[PDB]
């Protein structure tokens, strides 16, 4: 098969004739079919039982439900038994003679249409009672619902005026219509003056334990009675749409009609084809239809009386800047009290519990406009509406709260504010600091061993720690990252300015040392600047490490209530900066190494000439720079220090190998240069091992440079047949300084000639490049990185 | 049935199959022409008459 030949490959992953591994491979197939039949077993069982209940209930309802509608053949065909038999008496004279006077409702319509005129003219004040509450009307379950039933007796002139639509006469709704002017709208609007003044009376801060009880009881009685009443009229168009649109829209008319059907199919003709589905008989039977807006259409004015009192309590200024939700959420507390008080009053309607969430539309929509733009206090924009979001949540079910959706755009306003503010802050703090550091007689914040902290950087520390209190205070993935990481771009502008003006500190000590001991024909205006750059630039690296303290240590110290993704998005650009927290040391402290130097450039090129060969130039270099690392040594930050003295032994050996191209013929002749490589090697040893005390770097960060010491002793002292292996070994560590240095060494030498430079130094050039294909495919550029000295014609 | 077609083990079973079958026609006509009695015995040549 197309699987089996592939399965012949799967078992042909056992060999070709592999009967033991064919057996085991068959056991693997048995494991696969084993579990596939466990899950296919139980799954097939569940499907089978689903078919079992499926056909079991298709059975049970085919038979039993066929005997449920056929049990309606049993009991409903039993309904047809006593159709013209029952009630053992003159039922024919009960439904056609005693019920003939049921078609004789004349005098009740005259004294009740007339009494509906006069007494509801009286109930236009009595059942429309107000001024002020006295329990809301007084007693609007007596009063406003007396206007509801007086409007339900005038629902003969309001709802059964729509049932009596040309029943038998013309003045049943005309001469009684002036009896319905003071009859219907002096009872229905009396129930709506008592209903709008009931719910308005229920909008009156208590409101009350009997006023909202009676008033809301009328506004649930005539509210839900109105709901089933107009639901019985809409179910007279839906029971007529069920009934007359099963008659007119059978379809067997089949025109259908013009124009009392489609439209109004199906209503369809009042009294009684359009009425008796809401009228007699009809054990209701009007439908009621009181009161329409007791709270059937007037419960929206209660939750919109706390959501129009709430929305009215905004006072859109916001009366300090965001006090809209103060009085508005106060009306939300009155919405919870009026809500639960009214559900204690009225179960069916009249503000059961919707006043709370309607007032959450009042506080939500209210707080989403007081700080829509930056028109409120932009520093206090999201804290107010968010404080009412979570607090007005916690003041309720959490839920008459302030849903805002403008939190995050206002957090972009906090982005622009805190970021551009910290551009202003950071710029002033920088230029203040650097203009302090050019005053080189007093160091910053006191300690006598150069571990000084700073002042404006402390304002960055503590005061930017206070800038991110809204960041961590609201736990934003867009500010506590974004102000922090855009702030890290601001820190990149910082360390660029520490490179710039700390390089101007370097220039200041360069020409101040020109003023000190370096031939004073160099003097600049801003460089009147003696020794003392040590405490300044190390004070910088110290608050690089204290930017590690509050930036790194506060960073991972507080930010622990997101996942490590967003916490990590913070962590990408505050704590890799530890490398950055010596990267200024990549630019400051190398300047320190040259400013240990710049009082001493008179021996720095008189090396390789005859003065240093038997004199005290090595004394000045080694001992003076030794003391220069006998005062930076107490005064230096550690991460700056290891890299520092590392680059002191390195840079001081390349200032010990400065003058390899001055072409002074080497005094290995009478050993004057050679003692300058050997006896001065003792003097240039405690420049490595008295510079370094308190640690064991004395040769450890000097061994790599004893390579260029001893192999350079093999380069520049030794004769013809001992400069080959000089470039062998010196190639085996330092190919960064290339072969042509030896050419300069044979520029500084007569008694190893230029054809010897061809054989030794050019076959050794082939050693250099072919070993660079061989062994470098030695180590990095170093102190001897780009000191490939000039070569002649090989 | 399984053809199979090819190596792994079938084919390179079928060599010893078909040559084992001509080996059984070899031993078959050996015992057939043994006491055919084209060699005479009870057997080919173990004389019992």
């Amino acid at each position: 098969m197309s699987s089996d030949p592939l399965q012949q490959v799967c078992d042909l992953i056992k060999g070709d004739l592999s009967l033991e591994r064919v057996r085991d491979i068959k056991e693997q197939l048995l494991k696969e079919k084993s579990v596939v039949e466990y899950q296919l077993n139980k799954e097939s069982d569940k499907y089978y039982g689903e078919v079992e209940e499926s056909l079991k209930l298709l059975n049970l309802s085919k038979n039993s439900v066929t005997s449920i509608k056929q049990q309606i053949n049993e009991v409903n065909k039993l309904g047809n038994d006593n159709r013209f038999a029952i009630n053992r008496y003159d039922i024919l004279f009960r439904a056609t003679k005693l019920y003939e006077t049921v078609n004789t409702t004349s005098s009740i319509y005259d004294r009740i249409y007339n009494f509906v005129a006069l007494m509801e003219h009286i109930e236009r004040l009595l059942v429309a009672e107000l001024a002020e509450d006295a329990l809301e009307t007084g007693c609007p379950h007596l009063l406003e619902i007396h206007f509801l039933l007086t409007s339900a007796r005038d629902f003969q002139e309001q709802v059964v005026v729509m049932a009596k639509e040309a029943t038998e006469d013309a003045q049943r709704t005309v001469m009684k219509l002036f009896s319905r002017l003071s009859g219907i709208i002096s009872k229905f609007d009396k129930l709506l003056d008592g209903l709008t003044y009931d719910i308005v009376e229920m909008a009156r801060a208590e409101q009350i334990s009997l006023a909202i009880r009676l008033f809301k009881i009328y506004d649930l009685e005539e509210r839900e009675d109105l709901r089933i009443e107009a639901i019985r009229n809409i179910i007279k168009k839906k029971e007529i749409e069920i009934e007359k649109s099963s008659i007119k829209k059978l379809p067997n008319s089949k025109n259908t009609a013009r124009l009392q059907d489609e439209t109004p199919k199906v209503i369809e003709y009042p009294t009684n084809k359009g009425l008796y589905q809401e009228i007699m008989s009809g054990t209701i039977s009007t439908r009621t239809a009181p009161r329409g807006y007791k709270h059937f259409l007037i419960n929206g004015i209660n939750n919109s009386i706390s959501e129009m009192f709430g929305e009215m309590r905004e006072k859109y200024v916001g009366d300090q800047k965001f006090d809209v939700l103060d009085n508005m959420d106060w009306i939300f507390n009155e919405l919870i009290i009026v809500k639960e008080h009214i559900a204690n009053c009225c179960p069916p309607h009249w503000n059961i519990f919707e006043v709370y969430f309607d007032q959450y539309y009042k506080e939500l929509h209210s707080l989403i406009t007081d700080l829509v733009e930056s028109e409120p206090e932009t520093i206090i924009i999201l804290d107010i509406l968010a404080f009412d979001k979570t607090f007005q949540d916690t003041l309720k079910q959490d839920k008459s709260v302030i849903g805002d959706k403008e939190k995050e755009t206002l957090f972009k306003d906090y982005l622009n504010l805190i970021v551009v503010k910290m551009t202003e802050w950071i710029g002033n703090l920088e230029k203040a600091e650097f203009d302090v550091f050019l005053e080189r007689s007093t160091p910053p914040h006191s300690d006598s061993d150069g571990l000084l902290f700073l002042d404006g950087t402390k304002t960055c520390f503590q005061m930017f720690t206070q800038q991110v209190e809204v960041a961590a205070g609201t736990n934003q993935a867009k500010i506590l990252v974004g102000v922090v990481e855009r702030f890290s771009d601001l820190l990149t502008k910082r360390q660029k300015n520490w490179i710039s003006k700390i390089s101007e500190e370097i220039k200041k000590q360069i020409n101040y040392n020109h003023k000190y001991d370096i031939d004073p024909e160099s003097i600049t205006p801003e460089d009147e600047c003696p020794g003392g750059l040590v405490e300044y630039l190390i004070a910088v690296s110290n608050d690089q490490m204290k930017a590690a303290d509050y930036a790194v240590a506060i960073s991972s110290k507080y930010g622990k209530l997101v996942s490590k993704v967003y916490e990590k998005q913070i962590t990408n650009h505050l704590e890799g900066t530890l490398d950055g927290f010596a990267e200024v040391a990549q630019c400051s402290s190398l300047g320190l190494i040259t400013l240990m130097f710049d009082d001493l450039r008179k021996p720095y090129q008189e090396i390789f000439s005859k003065t240093w060969y038997m004199g005290s130039q090595a004394q000045q270099i080694a001992d003076t720079l030794d003391e220069y690392l006998l005062d930076i040594k107490p005064q230096m930050n550690s991460v700056l220090f290891v890299n520092f003295i590392d680059n002191v032994i390195g840079e001081t050996i390349i200032k010990f190998l400065t003058a390899l191209s001055f072409e002074h013929s080497f005094k290995n002749k009478n050993n004057k240069f050679l003692e300058a490589m050997k006896r001065d090697f003792e003097i240039f040893y405690q420049l490595f091992v008295k510079v370094l005390d308190g640690n064991e770097s004395k040769d450890t960060l000097i061994t790599q440079n004893f390579t260029v010491m001893e192999f350079f002793m093999d380069l520049s002292c030794e004769p013809i047949d001992s400069i080959l292996d000089i470039w062998q070994k010196y190639l085996e560590v330092y190919w960064d300084s290339r072969i042509d240095l030896l050419v300069g060494i044979l520029k500084c030498r007569k008694d190893v000639s230029s054809s010897e430079r061809k054989k030794i130094v050019q076959q050794a050039t082939e050693m250099l490049h072919e070993y660079r294909r061989n062994m470098e495919a030695d180590r990095e550029p170093t102190l001897m990185r780009r000191f490939v000295l000039e070569f002649e014609k090989q | 049935m399984n053809n199979k077609s090819l190596k792994t083990v079938e084919i390179l079973k079928p060599i010893n199959q078909q040559l084992e079958l001509q080996e059984h026609l070899l031993f078959n006509n050996l015992i057939e022409e043994i006491h055919d009695i084209m060699y005479s015995k009870s057997n080919k040549t173990n004389f019992t008459r």
